[PDB]
């Protein structure tokens, strides 16, 4: 999910406020990265043994 | 779009893999307004 797209539509007004939040655009990416990398981990180690 | 990636992770050093760098948009070629197919009697009026 693109935080900076979703919490902002396409518009720069509301990115500029965004970007006074920091990571928390960012860390979230980081958190479903983190899912989605290891969803296939999963998969990885139940059927491919 | 290589030069972009290491900048999320802040390393020269790029470890062998995929790396999600900033997303991108198609953008808007115009602007299309439309209106349905009255008008004020100004010919009535100033004529």
């Amino acid at each position: 999910v693109d935080c900076t797209m979703y919490i902002c539509g396409d518009s720069t007004e509301c990115s500029n406020l965004l970007l006074q939040y920091g990571s928390f655009c960012t860390q979230l990416n980081r958190a479903l990265t983190g899912i989605a990398v290891e969803q296939d981990k999963n998969t990885q180690e139940v059927f491919a043994q | 779009p290589l030069s972009e990636t290491k900048c999320t992770l802040k390393s020269f050093t790029v470890e062998k893999g995929i790396y999600q760098t900033s997303n991108f948009r198609v953008q808007p070629t115009e602007s299309i307004v439309r209106f349905p197919n009255n008008l004020c009697p100004f010919g009535e009026v100033f004529n």
